[PDB]
């Protein structure tokens, strides 16, 4: 049976996304890549380079019109014509909106694509723009986290394909079922917080016995993803339970809402 | 046209031009334009760094404290070194010592970072410019059993498997939805690989694609998570509890089980399957030997890493060698100073950048980041790029030099200061690598010789990964829990002007973070990263970096299908999201 065509374009990122995508326990990204979608361009990963790379994108979305699925990896610059990010000697923006045009929904993997991430924090030298504001007439899913979760990836992925369609959203456009809640309402460390029980300085008794990180800035309380719940690398940990408070990755705007060593206001 | 002469080149920009954009099978965005004569050799080579982001700019007025974070966003794929650099850098201002655990939990973490990146890759990213996948579906099954079962005791060789591999591959393109597989090169006469090896290879880029996932389990343990763990100024965050109540909180004896299990497992798929495949590359491509070497005979750099006396980043502490070697004397391997104006330096005089004076270079600890884009007279226009022009600016890159001169940087260039120090491991390894291959020592100066160096590494890295965690034990075994120090935590305590440097050796080579603090805030924040070096547009002597080099004198098949153009460039592992940060 055919696979649904995937098209997965990168602007200015550093990877991790991607990164992110490879390290799925279940289903492994190889089987995501062999028998669950068709990834027909992707720069990561691709055989072809150049002319002949150009010639899978452009013959992807052509024929495949209406019918694929964008993938998309951080994000366009406005500043200097676009030419912060450059492809085939033209502004990226430009690829992004073909290949927008063409799509059936796009996906926006990451805090990059979704919000602006680190290259949209003061002062945006690039005036990086995140996709939603480029893109105005496509479904645009945000999955947003520095990267995202890598089984929340693919678990996304097969819900897309199992069921046919979108996941459910809430108001921002990200995925219910794993940024429904907070980080702090399925925090492990809980009990410490409600207890007053918390980590003053680094290594102290208090960090020795996993209490929480509230005062050491953890932005846990503010933050949706699935970090507490579903964990990270096949379950082996999440940022707090290896002892670092959360940065607030997930969300929009989180390099400049002062220091991460800072309290929750 | 123009024609002059560098470092023993002759860069000829008469004859036909050829564009590759995009680069593929690498980080990030980059462009390569050539010229080739009437023969078909190159005879001029463009380096491009097609996207610019400022983090440079973004970490001023930032606390030094949330640096690390910020800066290990340069890359995903390098994923921990930005943050390793960085808390060296603010502890070097600062005035900070770790206790012993934390710094040998950030060698479990840099050598972690070297094993993946490696790995990943050798398969990943390199190896379809030297396995032809679809060329697999002609190998005999029994035969590609008998060809790995002669090249590695590793236990996945049955008739079966490759058969089952091969039928995959078979079902995955009779649909005609060839995927990552689309348009490429295979059947090119470069590639020279019989169809069983073509299968071996192809099955083991599988193995590696699913076992990669394990190696970052470690970053998970010490670092909460794996791409972008987490790190602090002061040491790790990762508090130590074996023997006490609470030890579920903390990192616990369930937890190193963990990481003992990881490493094990990492060090036997490195040792059985990357490896016999890397001698096995060698041994079919041979004339690779003496393709792309550009200036790994004249000019390399090592800031060298993985300080085994935590705090001292002195040459008795350093596991792995810095130094450089110019002008191809490697009778005399230098010492590398950060902290001296007249050694690193950075040029934009060909870069999208302005300085006062851009007939000079300027230390980072005087690094300017005033990005401006100005491509001048390219055939096209400002947002239509059909041919860089390359007698002006033509990147975001930086131009990097050392004392003046053009280096390479990453696993072959330690390699060779390595070996030229007379460190013993490494001429015993190398002797015997080039020795298995039949090939004179100057071979390992080369494309192929970059590859055989990066999978060298990987096994060096797996076997310290092992060392840094025994040494980890004897600590804990001693009762030596500690994993930060905080004394000088609080901002009160800092000195109100200072400045500091935090280097190490990434997987693509020599690595700086030179940080300014100043009244509790980064002052200023420059970075030079390994493909930065590598990846270097021109200078004002129109001196050439390592990858307009390396492709210079090059022969291509068919001009139409840059095959070479992408093995040489695969070949350095270029991180394009690094080079211009
Ligand atoms: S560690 Fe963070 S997320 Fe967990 S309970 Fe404390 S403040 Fe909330
Ligand atoms: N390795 C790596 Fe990334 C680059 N170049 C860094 O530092
Ligand atoms: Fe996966 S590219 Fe990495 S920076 Fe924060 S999401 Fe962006
Ligand atoms: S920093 Fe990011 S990875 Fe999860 S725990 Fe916080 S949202
Ligand atoms: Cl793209
Ligand atoms: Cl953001
Ligand atoms: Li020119
Ligand atoms: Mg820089
Ligand atoms: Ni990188």
């Amino acid at each position: 049976k055919p696979r649904i065509p995937v098209v997965w374009i990168h602007g200015l990122e550093c990877t991790c996304c991607t990164e992110s995508f490879i390290r799925s326990a279940h289903p492994l990204a190889k089987d995501v890549i062999l028998s669950l979608i068709s990834l027909d361009y992707d720069d990561t990963l691709m055989a072809a380079a150049g002319t002949q790379a150009e010639e899978v994108f452009e013959d992807i979305i052509t024929q495949y019109n209406g019918k694929y699925i964008l993938a998309v990896e951080g994000n366009p610059p406005l500043g200097e014509q676009g030419m912060f990010c450059i492809s085939s000697g033209r502004p990226f923006i430009e690829k992004l909106k073909r290949a927008a045009a063409g799509a059936s929904a796009i996906i926006a993997w990451g805090t990059c694509a979704s919000w602006g991430c680190v290259q949209a924090a003061r002062p945006n030298p690039t005036q990086a723009t995140p996709i939603d504001k480029v893109i105005t007439d496509k479904p645009i899913i945000k999955v947003p986290g520095c990267p995202p979760i890598p089984d929340v990836m693919s678990a996304i992925i097969t819900y897309m394909v199992t069921f046919d369609r979108l996941p459910d959203v809430d108001r921002m456009g990200r995925p219910l079922m794993f940024y429904g809640q907070r980080i702090h309402d399925k925090c492990y460390r809980r009990a410490h917080f409600d207890a007053g029980e918390f980590v003053q300085s680094w290594d102290d008794d208090a960090a020795r016995k996993g209490y929480c990180l509230y005062k050491m800035g953890c932005k846990g309380p503010t933050t949706y993803n699935a970090c507490s719940s579903t964990r990270w690398n096949d379950g082996v940990s999440f940022p707090i339970q290896s002892g670092h408070g959360c940065l607030g990755c997930a969300e929009n705007g989180f390099w400049d809402r002062g220091s991460f060593y800072s309290r929750v206001v | 046209s123009t024609q002059y002469e560098t470092q023993g080149y002759t860069i000829n920009n008469a004859g036909r031009r050829l564009v590759v954009d995009p680069i593929t099978r690498i980080e990030g965005h980059m462009r390569c334009e050539v010229n080739i004569n009437d023969q078909n050799v190159i005879t001029n080579a463009v380096s491009c760094g097609t996207m610019f982001r400022g983090l440079e700019i973004i970490l001023q007025g930032r606390d030094p404290r949330d640096a690390w974070a910020f800066v290990e966003r340069i890359c995903g794929v390098c994923t921990g070194v930005h943050a390793l650099a960085s808390v060296y850098a603010i502890e070097d201002a600062i005035g900070i010592k770790v206790p012993d655990n934390a710094n040998i939990i950030r060698n479990i973490m840099l050598a972690t970072l070297w094993c993946h990146d490696h790995l990943v890759h050798f398969y990943q990213l390199a190896g379809m410019d030297w396995i032809d996948v679809l060329d697999a579906l002609k190998a005999d099954p029994r035969k590609t059993s008998e060809l790995a079962q002669s090249l590695s005791s590793w236990p996945k060789s049955s008739p079966g498997y490759f058969f089952d591999v091969q039928n995959r591959l078979k079902k995955f393109v009779e649909g005609g939805q060839l995927g990552i597989f689309r348009n490429g090169y295979w059947g090119h006469p470069q590639y020279k690989l019989p169809p069983e090896a073509n299968l071996m290879g192809f099955a083991h880029y599988l193995e590696a694609l699913d076992f990669q996932r394990e190696i970052v389990k470690i970053h998970a343990v010490f670092g909460g998570k794996n791409p972008h763990p987490n790190w602090i100024v002061g040491g790790m965050p990762c508090a130590i509890n074996i023997d006490e109540s609470g030890a579920v909180g903390a990192v616990n004896m369930e937890r190193l089980n963990l990481v003992q299990s990881i490493i094990t497992r990492t060090a036997d798929f490195i040792n059985n399957v990357m490896i016999p495949d890397a001698l096995a590359i060698g041994q079919f491509n041979k004339p690779w030997s003496e393709i792309g070497t550009g200036l790994s005979d004249k000019c390399v750099l090592s800031y060298g890493a993985f300080p085994d006396i935590a705090n001292d980043f002195g040459e008795k502490s350093l596991l792995m060698p810095g130094g450089a070697v110019i002008n191809g004397d490697f009778n005399n391997v230098l010492p590398v100073d950060l902290v001296d104006p007249q050694q690193v330096q950075e040029f934009v005089d060909h870069a999208w950048y302005r300085y006062p004076n851009d007939q000079v270079g300027r230390h980072p600890f005087d690094g300017i980041t005033d990005p401006w884009y100005n491509p001048g007279d390219v055939k096209g226009s400002d947002t239509n790029i059909q041919q860089l022009n390359e007698q002006e600016r033509y990147s975001w890159i930086k131009a990097p030099r050392w004392r003046g001169n053009a280096m390479e940087v990453g696993p072959l260039a330690r390699t060779l200061i390595a070996y030229h120090k007379g460190d013993a491991a490494t001429v015993e390894s190398v002797d015997r690598m080039m020795s298995a291959l039949n090939l004179p020592l100057s071979g390992i100066q080369s494309t192929l010789g970059r590859i055989l160096c990066r999978a060298h590494e990987a096994q060096w890295a797996a076997g310290k990964l092992q060392y840094f965690f025994d040494k980890l034990m004897t600590n804990l075994k001693n009762g030596n829990l500690a994993t930060a120090s905080t004394e000088k935590w609080e901002p009160a305590t800092w000195p109100t002007e200072c400045r500091g440097v935090g280097f190490t050796e990434a997987p693509r080579g020599a690595l700086g973070h030179w940080a300014a603090i100043r009244d509790g805030k980064i002052d200023l924040y420059q970075c030079v990263v390994p493909t930065t070096w590598n990846a270097s547009p021109r200078d004002p002597k129109g001196q050439i970096g390592a990858y307009e080099a390396a492709l210079m004198n090059t022969k291509m098949a068919i001009p139409e299908q840059p095959l070479e153009i992408l093995r040489t460039l695969h070949s350095f592992d270029p991180c394009l999201a690094c080079s211009t940060h």
